[PDB]
């Protein structure tokens, strides 16, 4: 009696002998994209901002230093496990991301080119998200798993290694991709979710950017600057190509951040969250929804340092202050200040987030830890309360897209390579620099009447065309780095690139700990701390095939 | 088996009614959108003649659609099959008794891609706890069915899909239609879109009861009972493009489910007496009932593989609605019988009962009915007594009233219901309170509103009916001739419809009212003969006979005004009957050009079209014209039921039928008109083939035109037939195999039989075709041929 | 056991007691709005273009004369019974839109206005369309019930009657609604789909031009034509009342029949088809259903007559051929022609609706009847085929606007009143019509290319700033009309306002029919055509109450 | 502010049908059962589900999906299996001694 065991057929499911049938091959497709949408959660989020509470930018907010413990754990380098479920948490998530690119990619290979010429087009765009992922988990972890055989069976998943290959091995594997995005990407994407190859190009480029900040050692320590991945990052990152694709700056700043100028000539690759579209009440930006001000009833969470706050401070020549910002806290009647931070934190006794019917104050309403953790608001991921854009879930959200590379990178990445590589080319980064400085000067749209109701005086000035340093040219580099991409979480990213972490954040940790007593016992470790540890799961799984970071055995 | 059906054109006739209407009206036949080219001409008369006919072997000039001489009804129409089975055994020992009965019955459609089948359980059984003194018992039955339905009304809609759309279209999809045929889609291909669409329904039904009986002819028992169904299916839109009949490629799920449950319960005690002389009955009681049921539906749509395995709502990409509502009502019941009698010849029976709805107010929620009920034993009477060939004879007196609140569960309230417009519906008509009042085209949630859908009643009361019986029941020659002679007379008070609202009224301004009175009446006769001839034949006849007469007696003048009951609006029907039809009169058609000159001023009147009367007298047409033209009572109606034995043979007959009846109908206006119809080209009855033209007259079918310009479908006599008939309701002849013998093999019956119903009607010669009992249905019922055992044991 | 049959209560709906309730009031108000998207049928639309072939604009179409009969029974006038079931459906379609408006009002007039503040301004919207219902009843039938005291139980509703009001107290019912709702509107609304006071004095106008053209008489015939009926018109259709909204006329005749420019400053009052908005398939327009070509399958009904197509030819100088536009069809290489036409008439040989790659043809593809109502498509209800606006429910339709008043119609009316209060300024009434007629020279964004491509010859000028008779700026005032307002339904119903219902088809019915042969044997009857009977149906169930028009 | 209801709804159908032969002998000492037969069982199993949000009366009277105003979700799907089975059975015996 064997046809009656038979009879039965699975209910609602595709059986994968069939997904790698053609009629399915976009469907795999889009379905890569959305897990960037929808495989985050509020204490693991694709912008990794949880994973920068460890740099001078932000605090970890919320209720106290038992709300959210591991994070905090994190914050001052003081707790951390190889067993914290939160790293486990992500190294699992982003490689979730490639599992769908990779059997998109499986299912892409397959097709005929002539029945299919998108053919390379998409494998493209599945071969970008692919290192999308990988980049994040190289800046989070390092020592990571190269899983870029997208005809791997299951089983031969058990003997992968992340020493397979060495870090500059590793990041031209990610590079690889990138590259290959670059060359068979068509320049326009009228649907603006693909990336163009404008995007390719920036994304190479900052990937052989941190390549070329060597870690050849068996430490996390400098080990020299690469000039030949430097000559790649300028080259990628070319106004040629950039042009190709209409990308720039906006006219003011706060455009990147506002639901009402989505996908503008910025946005060179961005997330496209959205709402009204079928879907329970996404998709919505979720993995945000910690960092909400208490006003909204929770979480407050992701809150600006004031030595973020105070490098918003300029002298009277209207550049920064170098030497002498962090000393005095930032007087709103005295001292000059940058446009770009009434963008970036949103303080009290001022308008939250452009709606003069919010003001930031400093009670129970603003600060759920009743000042523990300070008094100001993120802003580049919240949005208006008024907005039609802001649904409630288990956690607040905005269809607020999330932009992976602004021009302004494309620029900055460019002006640094520029000025490592002292060629003589300094003079072309500080022309670069001044068009991501004058444009903030100039960017008041907004909060123009800020002079005249609260006080402000704006002075944002830039620098003069003569020579310069190598070693002052990158102090200026750093400094418009700073100030231009505040809260948007590739900050200690980038100290890490510049093997300054230690140093840069224990100063922190002291500067500090006057100001928010949850830094009083912190220490950064050298050659342990620049990146996490591979996750004790993920070690233990691998049965001796992972090796863990230096400074964690 | 389907054994008749409205004969519709074939695609050689097809073109010859176009031709026909065309040359009739006057413009160029070949001219036509569908061409069908004709090479015509004249006869030395002046008249037109056809010569001959051509199509060009596909319907468009792209040859995607074939031409086809299609048999729409024979491609959805199967021969049904039926199979059943039923085994049942009982046991009834002293103490107490049980039953147990299990069935299946299996149907194949007469309709192609259609099927039904129910398995039944009966469980019953009874105990008898105090030998006379407490009984308790329970009644127990559950079902299981499932069926494929056919779609609404497929039958009527293939037969009015030219013959000359295909089957199958040239690769080998489902044909259609294709450029100006009827927007009318492949009904052989609507079956097969719908095969999937299965339903599962189970329903347990029973009752629990205590029999308590206290002491001597005095019990008192409560029983209480539940009936609980359960239908659930789900229905798939699959992606259609077949001709011009696009879907353009929806693909939708619905998963629905419905849910009734009702229970119920009583509690009755009755004494009894017996005094020599004297004998009665009395009994007391009341009961509740209670339903509640409900529904609700899932729908997603878009689904990338199409197959009822797949499609789960879990699966789907596209939009989604959900659907779901629930009903009730509850009826409360108190009531009592006299039961007397005398001896044995004059009984005495009176009954008084309270019945209370949840359906009104409260000022008329109950409701009181009484009866009175009264006998006479004659051939006890012992002056009678000496005939002795009289075996009986009763003479039956009843007097009562009875309730009807059977209306809609909210027919006393003003109903406002949000209806957003998430639901289907044609052509438009969504009236859906939800509306875009920004501007912004949409991509969002609009605000929705409230609507009307009903006015209510809060002074709606039962309908009452009264009813009057006497007859005389009767028996002789010692019980071989047997009957009853009775006379009823029917009135009924406040009558419980559903009214429709003026117009200006607007949304929802239809209502529940109470409108007057009616009235019926009449007689009825049976007469059974049943004895035994010397060479050995038992013969049992039992026929009927009844007549009656119905009339509307009172109606509020709105109700009166506009024709429900009804006088089409145009004459009141107080005084007449139910269901009487006031209309204008045809009078044959115009056979030549004098005859329209010399009959009223008719706005459309031409050579060949419809005449039609004036009985203003004033030589015009207009609109008072009319009078009276339809009448539904029939004259009688009749039965006679015939058994026969001989030999072990076994022979049945049932014949009903109805003589003296008038009918209306609409399947005219497609059998003898070309434009009658709101849709065009269509196609239409075989018999306007014979329509009155020049070069055939003395025809009573008007001619062929492309537009009804004289109103031929007008409110008419052309509509009203006679409607007389005598059905053989079913034949069944069977074998009975000895006893002597059936007993060899542990039996007692084992009987073989063979049975049709429907098999037979005869019919008024005057009669345009197909069912007189159900004129208004272009095809009859079907014809079933029965092949059967039964075993005894 | 009278507990036990209360339990029950019905199930998600509300009952009439509490929809009086103040919190579901402004749900009423939106209802009252939503019915004229909902409420009609294929076969009944608020657009009311079916009962527009009754004009000289256009034909029924459909597969031939038997597709519709009850229509092609309006198109030539004859057969058309006091019974027919397209007539009583438009009449209880258009009432049901009142049922609304009365039962939000009844609401509204309970209201407190301390805390509801808007309670006028939500009256007027309401008033605002009941008068929208009434005005469209009136056009249709003119012995119209006048519906207004909404306060009225409904068995009183048996008691009403079309002749409670003269013919010209019920124009003036009509009007006393706008009335309201110009004073008590606001001059903006932030949701396109209300009326602004703009709006409401532009349909306070067109009332009182139609109340003007008196019937005062038994019949259908004008009896005078009232001053100060026409001073009324101009007073409502003042231009420094309208700069009060920002309404004018758009750069380009094109955008107002088109999605992407739905809502600009003509679309002085339009009904809000909207899709992707959770409905079973979108509030679509789905009462033009039948209008769409029969490149979609179906149906290819509303064809442009060749007399209107013919109407767009000009002579050299520019302007309108009035007395010899009919006696040869427009011929594209030589004539000059008005940009107008390729907005209102698709014909073959030129693309459909803007998009070249569908190019109208003589062919089953294009015309369902194989001739016999032409080779025409509408072009100002349809749109782009490739439209992501367009679906398929049980016809097919779209989520573009109907554009109730144009600001053309702002204009235009405002020189028909001066031209016909002759009293000096009949010299502006003139640079009314040159300003609608001086956009339309320019209206050429989107068929430029067509001189070169297909050889077309533009030329549309404005008129001469002097002297002009009366009964001649009339000739040039019904011209700007007849080729500005082509298929948008207004056509005959202009005609029987100015009296010549009669005269104009039936002139009309005798150059076409040679080339349309369903016209051969049409005919109206002068004073009992001019409306449409009440139908039998709404007559009967007064039982009595109710007055049939003159002629019937 | 949300207000939502769902229509859930479940079935669970199994049905079962075997044939089991039974031999027993008894010869004075000696005692036997030998059994022999097969079974099969099939479940089908199924549910589905119809959400709605926003109701102007916040009762569960009110709250049915048609009453609904804001938007809406279907849910539902199914699982089956089936066992086949096939055995026989050995008894004996002694008298009640060995077994
Ligand atoms: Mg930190
Ligand atoms: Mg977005
Ligand atoms: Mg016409
Ligand atoms: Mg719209």
């Amino acid at each position: 009696c064997d046809d009656f065991l038979d009879r039965q057929v699975p209910q609602g499911i595709v059986t994968g002998d069939q997904i790698a049938s053609p009629e399915y091959v976009d469907n795999l497709v889009i379905s890569a994209y959305a897990i960037w949408a929808t495989g985050d959660d509020i204490n693991s989020s694709f912008s990794l901002w949880n994973y920068d509470v460890r740099s001078d930018d932000c605090y970890k907010g919320g209720s106290g230093t038992e709300d959210g413990g591991v994070f905090n754990a994190l914050e001052i380098s003081k707790g951390i496990n190889t067993t914290d479920w939160n790293i486990n948490d992500i190294w699992k998530r982003l490689y979730q991301c490639i599992t769908r690119a990779n059997t998109a990619l499986q299912s892409l290979d397959q097709m005929d080119e002539k029945t299919y010429p998108l053919k390379n087009q998409r494998i493209a765009e599945m071969r970008f998200l692919r290192g999308h992922a990988h980049f994040m988990l190289k800046q989070l972890f390092k020592k990571i798993v190269i899983v870029n055989d997208e005809n791997m069976e299951p089983d031969a998943y058990n003997e992968l290694s992340n020493t397979t290959y060495t870090n500059d091995e590793q990041w031209q594997k990610i590079a690889d991709d990138f590259q290959f995005a670059y060359d068979n990407l068509p320049e326009v994407q009228i649907e603006k979710g693909r990336p163009a190859q404008a995007a390719a190009a920036a994304y190479l480029a900052k990937t052989y950017l941190y390549k070329a900040y060597r870690q050849d050692g068996a430490d996390n320590a400098l080990t020299g600057i690469n000039e030949e991945d430097l000559k790649q990052v300028v080259k990628y990152t070319d106004p040629l190509i950039m042009a190709k694709g209409g990308y720039g700056l906006e006219t003011d700043y706060s455009m990147n951040f506002l639901p009402q100028y989505e996908n503008g000539a910025e946005s060179v690759w961005a997330i496209q969250y959205s709402i009204n579209d079928g879907t329970y009440n996404g998709n919505l930006n979720w993995g945000m929804g910690l960092t909400t001000p208490q006003i909204l009833g929770c979480c407050d969470f992701h809150k600006p340092s004031q030595n973020l706050v105070n490098a918003f401070k300029t002298d009277s020549q209207g550049k920064p202050l170098f030497s002498t910002y962090d000393n005095e806290n930032y007087e709103v009647a005295t001292d000059n200040v940058d446009p770009r931070l009434f963008h970036t934190v949103g303080m009290p006794g001022f308008p939250y987030k452009y709606n003069e019917g919010y003001i930031i104050q400093k009670n129970d309403d603003w600060s759920r830890s009743k000042g523990l953790y300070g008094y100001y608001v993120s802003l580049k991921e919240n949005v208006d309360p008024d907005c039609d854009c802001l649904k409630k879930g288990s956690y607040w959200a905005s269809s607020l897209n999330h932009i992976v590379i602004r021009y302004a990178d494309v620029l900055l990445m460019r002006a640094e390579a520029l000025i490592q590589l002292n060629d003589g080319r300094i003079t072309d980064a500080i022309s670069l620099i001044n068009e991501v400085r004058s444009r903030a000067a100039g960017s008041t749209m907004l909060i123009f009447n800020y002079k005249e109701d609260y006080g402000v005086n704006f002075k944002v000035t830039p620098y003069d065309l003569k020579a310069y340093a190598q070693d002052e040219a990158m102090k200026m580099l750093k400094w418009e780095r700073r100030v231009e991409f505040g809260m948007e979480s590739s900050r200690f990213f980038d100290l890490v690139r510049w093997g300054e972490a230690k140093d840069v954040i224990n100063a922190y940790y002291v500067t500090e700990a006057s100001r928010c007593s949850i830094y009083k016992n912190a220490g950064f470790t050298e050659n342990k701390n620049e990146y996490l540890p591979v996750p004790f799961e993920q070690i233990s799984a691998s049965n001796g095939n992972y090796t863990q970071n230096f400074g964690w055995h | 088996m389907y054994q008749s059906k409205m004969n519709v054109l074939n695609t050689e006739q097809y073109g010859r009614a176009m031709w026909q209407a065309y040359v009739n009206d006057g413009e160029n036949p070949n001219g036509n959108a569908l061409g069908y080219a004709y090479n015509w001409g004249y006869n030395a008369d002046g008249n037109p003649v056809l010569y001959g006919m051509t199509l060009s072997k596909y319907l468009d000039s792209k040859n995607t659609m074939p031409v086809a001489d299609t048999d729409w009804f024979d491609e959805i129409t199967r021969t049904g099959v039926i199979q059943q089975y039923n085994l049942s055994v009982s046991n009834g020992s002293e103490k107490g008794s049980s039953f147990f009965s299990l069935g299946y019955y299996k149907n194949l459609g007469v309709i192609k891609d259609t099927d039904f089948d129910r398995f039944s359980a009966r469980m019953n059984s009874d105990y008898k706890l105090i030998d006379d003194i407490l009984t308790i018992g329970q009644h127990f039955t559950l079902n299981r069915t499932s069926e494929v339905q056919a779609p609404g009304g497929i039958i009527e809609t293939a037969l009015d899909i030219p013959s000359a759309i295909p089957v199958y279209a040239s690769d080998g999809s489902w044909g259609g239609p294709v450029g100006g045929w009827p927007d009318r889609r492949n009904p052989r291909a609507v079956l097969e879109y719908n095969k999937d669409n299965r339903y599962t329904y189970w329903r347990m039904f029973g009752d629990a009861y205590v029999n308590l009986t206290p002491f001597k002819g005095f019990n008192l028992r409560s029983t209480f009972g539940l009936d609980y169904a359960n239908k659930q299916a789900r229905y798939f839109t699959y992606p259609y493009q077949e001709g011009t009949q696009t879907n353009n490629g929806k693909s939708a799920v619905e998963a629905k489910q419905e849910h009734w449950t009702k229970w119920m319960w009583n509690a009755i005690a009755t004494y009894q007496l017996e005094v020599g002389k004297h004998r009665g009955d009395v009994m007391i009681g009341m009961e509740l009932n209670r339903e509640d049921d409900s529904h609700f539906s899932g729908y997603k749509e878009d689904f990338s593989i199409l197959t009822p395995d797949y499609m789960w709502p879990d699966a789907g990409s596209g939009t989604a609605q959900a659907y779901g509502a629930g009903e009730g009502y509850s009826l409360v019941s108190f009531f009592g019988k006299m039961n007397y009698s005398y001896a044995d010849r004059y009984l005495l029976s009176l009954t008084l009962r309270r019945d209370g709805s949840s359906r009104f107010g409260k000022n008329h929620r109950y409701a009181t009915f009484p009866s009175v009920s009264l006998g006479w034993r004659i051939t006890q009477e012992n002056f009678m007594k000496e005939l002795t060939w009289l075996d009986d004879l009763k003479l039956r007196a009843s007097w009562g009233q009875t309730g009807n609140q059977e209306i809609s569960n909210l027919a006393r309230y003003t109903i406002y219901a949000p209806n957003y417009g998430t639901t289907d519906s044609f052509g438009g008509q969504s009236y859906g309170t939800a509306y875009d009042i920004t501007g912004s085209n949409g991509g969002g949630v609009l605000p929705s509103g409230f609507k009307r859908n009903q006015i209510g009643n809060d002074n709606i009361k039962w309908e009452t009916t009264t009813q009057t019986n006497v007859g005389i029941d009767f028996s002789l020659f010692k019980q071989s001739l047997y009957g009853s002679l009775e006379y009823y007379y029917k009135k009924a008070t406040d009558i419980l419809t559903e009214m429709a609202g003026v117009g200006v009224l607007g949304e929802g301004g239809s209502r529940w009212i109470n409108s007057g009175a009616m009235k019926n009446q009449g007689f009825e006769f049976n007469l059974g003969y049943r004895n035994k001839t010397a060479f050995g034949l038992t013969y049992d006849l039992n026929g009927n006979i009844s007549t009656y007469r119905n009339e509307i007696l009172e109606l509020p003048e709105t109700v009166a005004a506009n024709g429900k009951f009804g006088g089409n609006g145009v004459k009141s029907v107080v005084g007449h009957t139910y269901g009487a039809q006031v209309g204008y009169i045809a009078d044959g058609i115009f056979k030549s050009q004098d005859e329209v000159d010399n009959h009223a001023t008719q706005e459309g009147a031409a050579v060949g079209r419809i005449r039609y009367r004036d009985i203003d007298h004033n030589g015009v047409i207009d609109e008072r014209d009319q009078n009276w033209i339809y009448d539904p009572t029939p004259s009688f109606s009749y039965g006679l039921n015939i058994y026969l034995e001989y030999k072990n043979f076994d022979l049945t007959m049932f014949w009903q039928g109805v003589q003296g009846v008038d009918i209306i109908s609409d399947v005219k206006k497609k059998s003898d008109f070309w434009s009658a119809s709101n849709v065009g080209f269509l196609n239409k009855g075989t018999r306007l083939l014979n329509a009155w033209s020049p070069t055939n007259p003395n025809s009573d079918i008007p001619a062929l035109t492309r537009s009804d310009t004289n109103n031929e479908q007008r409110v008419s006599t052309y509509f009203v037939e006679n409607g007389s008939f005598l059905k053989l309701r079913n034949i069944q002849l069977g074998y009975t195999v000895p006893a002597v013998i059936s007993k060899k093999m542990r039996m007692d019956r084992l009987r073989f039989y063979c049975s049709a119903q429907n098999l037979l009607t005869i019919k008024s010669k005057n009669f345009t075709g197909e069912d007189p009992e159900n004129p208004n249905f272009s095809y009859p019922i079907p014809v079933n041929i029965t092949f059967g055992l039964n075993i005894g044991f």
